[PDB]
């Protein structure tokens, strides 16, 4: 039933840490397409159309310190800008991860997601944007890793954990972890009136 | 910030998850928990435990729901695929763990070999004295008859 | 894909009678249960489609079809690839039709 695709685009200036973050995100998401670069903003919707892609993720960066992320439905959907400050790359040896590439993810949303219409909107966006379709081309059958999302102090925290068993289950933190704020929401894809502003 | 705009956006974006099996959704909303019970988020320790509990609740919910369905949950370990972390990364992490274990062993040896060297003469003297005392006790017991 | 396995070496699954698990998680039983005579014949006189590397969906060599080999040969010696197109189309002078004033 559910079918979705994601487009990955990074502007010039993405440092090696952010590049590794994008690369491991593209590995966790099997329905993802990568593009070389972007220069200037509405052109992004055309790129998704060229691949019949239903979603697009743009990693903006004014300077090479602060990562920014845009999540939107290219055709006519709204877009949300995230001012990510904390960032941990997949290349950290503190986390041991044997997660299968592109396996089905399990989401975890707290009650704050339902506390406001825009919280529900971002929750749905994450659900369908990060939720791999069951019949995705590059997906995998078994479930081995889960995704955790918790929002406190007006910002959403992202965590990922691998599952484990014994001879009744246990999990260990894996993948990148960061904090994302809500900056601006637009009615249309990279355009339209500014509905919400912090 | 009128709620009408995002409400209309949801009207078009929201899918009929309730009308389809949970497998299509593959998302667990950990509602009933406001996440306000986290003790001193700034401590950097209780926040991790709170996130762990919130993720474990969703893990249990997903395990129950997928056990309701026929989709396998446990990985048989007989299926080999491209792990997210390459074998090189796993080898490097194992090497780091082995280095930590070697450091612990080195500390243990550093806290034992010096004492053994210091007490070596004392240990030898004590052993010799104990052996001589045992010999004398045996000889006296034999002569006691 | 049909196999769900990535770019991992095929050394694994040699002892098992299957090659990974396809979508939805069911065993892909190995169908390449050939005979020694067939293997020897395909070893001396290699099939025209022989390519060495094995297929992700089975242990049999991922032999290429003759049509693919024809296209490969055409590309490899500067032949035409997109057939049915005339390489000598007349120059339709679209701009010369108009005249300046």
């Amino acid at each position: 039933m559910n079918k979705q695709r994601t487009l990955l685009i990074s502007s010039r200036g993405v440092n090696y840490r952010h590049r590794h973050l994008i690369q491991d995100l593209s590995g966790l998401l099997p329905h993802s397409r990568k593009e070389p670069k972007l220069d200037t903003l509405q052109q992004l919707n055309e790129i998704a159309e060229l691949y019949n892609c239903n979603n697009v993720l743009f990693f903006e960066a004014r300077k090479h310190q602060d990562l920014y992320l845009w999540l939107s439905k290219p055709p006519n959907g709204p877009t949300i800008k995230f001012y990510i400050q904390n960032l941990h790359t997949m290349d950290e040896l503190n986390f041991t991860g044997n997660c299968l590439k592109g396996s089905r993810p399990v989401l975890s949303f707290d009650q704050r997601f339902e506390s406001s219409p825009h919280y529900q909107l971002i929750k749905e966006l994450l659900v369908h944007n990060f939720g791999v379709p069951p019949n995705a081309r590059k997906s995998k059958p078994f479930i081995d890793h889960v995704m955790s999302f918790s929002i406190v102090d007006d910002k959403i925290w992202v965590r990922t954990y691998e599952i484990s068993h014994s001879t009744d289950i246990s999990l260990v933190e894996i993948g990148p972890r960061f904090v994302m704020t809500v900056i601006l929401i637009l009615e249309g894809s990279f355009g339209g009136p500014k509905i919400y502003e912090n | 910030n009128n709620t009408k705009a995002m409400k209309h956006a949801l009207e078009r974006v929201q899918l009929p998850w309730k009308k389809h099996s949970f497998q299509e959704h593959q998302s667990v909303t950990s509602e009933t928990n406001t996440d306000e019970h986290i003790k001193d988020i700034y401590d950097d320790t209780e926040r991790e435990l709170a996130f762990y509990k919130q993720s474990l609740d969703a893990v249990l919910v997903a395990r129950d729901e997928l056990k309701r369905l026929k989709v396998p949950f446990k990985r048989p370990l007989d299926y080999f695929a491209e792990m997210v972390k390459s074998d090189e990364h796993m080898d490097k992490i194992k090497g780091k763990l082995i280095e930590e274990a070697s450091d612990k062993k080195a500390r243990e040896e550093a806290r034992r070999q010096r004492q053994l060297k210091k007490f070596g003469k004392q240990v030898q003297n004590a052993t010799l004295q104990k052996r001589q005392l045992e010999k004398r006790e045996t000889l006296e017991k034999i002569k006691s008859l | 894909t049909q196999n769900t396995i990535g770019n991992i070496p095929l050394s694994a699954y040699d002892e098992m009678p299957h090659i990974g698990y396809d979508i939805n998680g069911k065993r892909i039983m190995r169908p390449a249960k050939g005979s020694a005579l067939d293997q020897l014949l395909d070893s001396i006189e290699l099939p025209e489609g022989w390519t060495g590397l094995l297929d992700k969906n089975s242990g049999s060599s991922l032999n290429l079809t003759k049509e693919e080999l024809e296209l490969i040969s055409k590309i490899q010696r500067n032949e035409q690839t997109d057939d049915s197109i005339n390489p000598y189309e007349p120059l339709i002078d679209w701009f010369t039709r108009h005249e300046e004033v």
